[PDB]
């Protein structure tokens, strides 16, 4: 539906579907966020680790109870990604639910 | 996927552009959201999977090679990106619940 | 026809074809270091910033004057062969223009490659109505595809078919036109390109289920309709009958990645014979194609360097 990462990498997206957009034109992406919701036919939006998939409050300020795409982790490009994989799982469990 | 992503620039540095022009919108690229109901407490919440066709060949005949190979990666991408899109959102929602329940547990357990 | 001017120029330019150890060196000299390396070499006069996108552009301009020049002179035999080269880059643009024009993308994201029609003419061609009008734009400077497209347009003006026929038809037209240029070396490269093209179409479209002739393009040598059929309907054994040909290297390989790799090496080797023919077309093929193959290697190695990837994965991929 939609995603963003750098243009230079974005192209790949742009082939089959993923009518993506740049991601170095904002380091806030709010701009895009809203634009995205203008049509809202995109139930999927995901971003690199360039931003961080932790300050979702943008979405909360805009959707405001109208659940629309959860920003998902991508990562700029693999070069290693599996180290922080088993980590991303553990990083979640402690601060969600209970701490171990 | 990324193998080909940068590799397919072989001289395709701007025929990415061309190929997307020449070939795109030829396998479904927008719409297919199924909003789902499942256990949601308090004031209701929807989840969903959005799945519809999305990756293969669609160009007429052979045309460049890297194209076809690259579009083949989408098969492996698109599809896969759906699983984490639909499991990771379920996970956090049920998380809240898990917590929220233990919240009442607390109040009830040592307030009432 | 003219080899006076032509040959003297070809001899000088070949003097700056990088040394093999350069190509070894760039692999181990990181992205900054790569940027220095390119900048100290001839392409370097177009190092216009310093970053990966900057490499890609530096290659475009550096080639634009160095290869794009040969059709820009007269119209001797060699210039005609080269004209076909500029025509292939155009063809890519032409396909893009057909889908873009019909599906509502602006001209603006189409980025022209070096071409036999001038950019403003192209701009006029996009802006020039239906495919007939577009073709009519094309017919003015002398262009066998213009008439070829026009002939196709009487039969149908359904876009998808127009594309299908556009690739098929341009290369059917080139094949006969090229065959009249009347000496073995040009014919030999052209023939080998045909075999290779048929081979790749059959591999890639496998399981689309049609007849070999349903997708065959004339010019055959070791790649013929029977082989086309056998693989395209599904079976690798075709690749084991290409032993006993100069394309021997397909008998120990099976995948598409490897397929293009092998093919690329053979065509380079084939290109290498032509230093015994400085007044044959053998020399022009070798030099022009070599400047492209240099370009391939510079750009890949630029990316490898930019993204820091596994060395063993890319080092082979610029080596035969």
């Amino acid at each position: 539906m939609a995603v963003i990462a750098d243009p230079e990498t974005a192209q790949g997206f742009r082939l089959a579907g993923l009518e993506g957009y740049g991601a170095s034109s904002a380091e806030e992406a709010q701009s895009l966020l809203e634009t995205l919701v203008e049509r809202g036919g995109y139930a999927l939006v995901a971003v690199d680790e360039a931003l961080l998939p932790d300050p979702e409050r943008a979405v909360e300020r805009l959707m405001r109870g109208r659940d629309l795409p959860v920003l998902l982790p991508i990562a700029g490009l693999k070069e290693a990604f599996q180290g922080h994989d088993v980590e991303g799982y553990m990083r979640e469990l402690v601060r969600k639910t209970i701490g171990f | 996927a990324k193998e080909a992503y940068a590799a397919l620039l072989l001289a395709q540095a701007f025929d990415g552009p061309e190929v997307v022009a020449g070939a795109a919108l030829g396998v479904p690229p927008l719409e297919g959201v199924e909003a789902e109901v499942e256990n949601v407490w308090g004031s209701k919440v929807p989840r969903l999977k959005a799945t519809f066709p999305d990756g293969a060949l669609l160009s007429p005949v052979g045309t460049p090679a890297y194209t076809l190979e690259a579009s083949r990666a989408f098969r492996r991408y698109a599809e896969a990106l759906i699983r984490v899109a639909n499991t990771e959102t379920r996970l956090k929602k049920i998380g809240e619940e898990i917590k929220k329940t233990t919240r009442r547990v607390n109040a009830l357990e040592q307030v009432v | 026809d003219d080899f006076a001017y032509l040959n003297a120029r070809v001899r000088v330019r070949r003097g700056t074809l990088l040394k093999e150890s350069f190509f070894q060196e760039a692999l181990d000299l990181s992205f900054a270091d790569f940027l220095r390396l390119l900048s100290e070499t001839v392409y370097g006069g177009e190092l216009a910033g310093q970053g990966l996108p900057d490499v890609d552009r530096a290659v475009l301009r550096t080639q634009a004057k160095l290869v794009g020049d040969l059709p820009r002179l007269v119209t001797g035999e060699a210039r005609e062969a080269v004209r076909l080269l500029l025509l292939r880059n155009d063809l890519h643009n032409l396909q893009a223009l057909l889908r873009a024009k019909a599906t509502g993308r602006p001209f603006e994201e189409v980025l022209l490659l070096p071409g036999t029609l001038r950019e403003e003419v192209w701009r006029q061609a996009y802006e020039a109505q239906d495919p007939a009008g577009m073709a009519q734009v094309l017919a003015v400077p002398g262009h066998p595809l213009a008439r070829a497209l026009r002939a196709v347009l009487r039969e149908t003006q359904d876009l998808a078919r127009v594309e299908a026929l556009l690739a098929k038809r341009f290369f059917e037209d080139v094949a006969k036109a090229a065959k009249g240029l009347d000496q073995p070396a040009l014919r030999d490269y052209l023939a080998l390109e045909v075999d290779a093209e048929n081979l790749r179409t059959a591999f890639k479209l496998q399981g689309s289920g049609l007849a070999p002739d349903a997708f065959f393009l004339k010019g055959g040598r070791f790649v013929d309709r029977v082989r086309f059929a056998r693989l395209m309907e599904g079976d690798y054994a075709v690749l084991d009958e290409l032993s006993g040909t100069p394309f021997s290297g397909l008998s120990g390989v099976r995948d598409l990645k490897a397929l293009e790799r092998g093919l690329r090496c053979v065509l380079l080797k084939e290109a290498k014979k032509g230093v015994q023919d400085p007044l044959g077309v053998g020399l022009v093929l070798a030099y022009v194609k070599e400047r492209e193959w240099e370009a391939v290697r510079l750009r890949l190695l630029a990316r490898r360097a930019y993204f820091g990837l596994p060395r063993a994965q890319v080092e082979e991929e610029v080596v035969c």
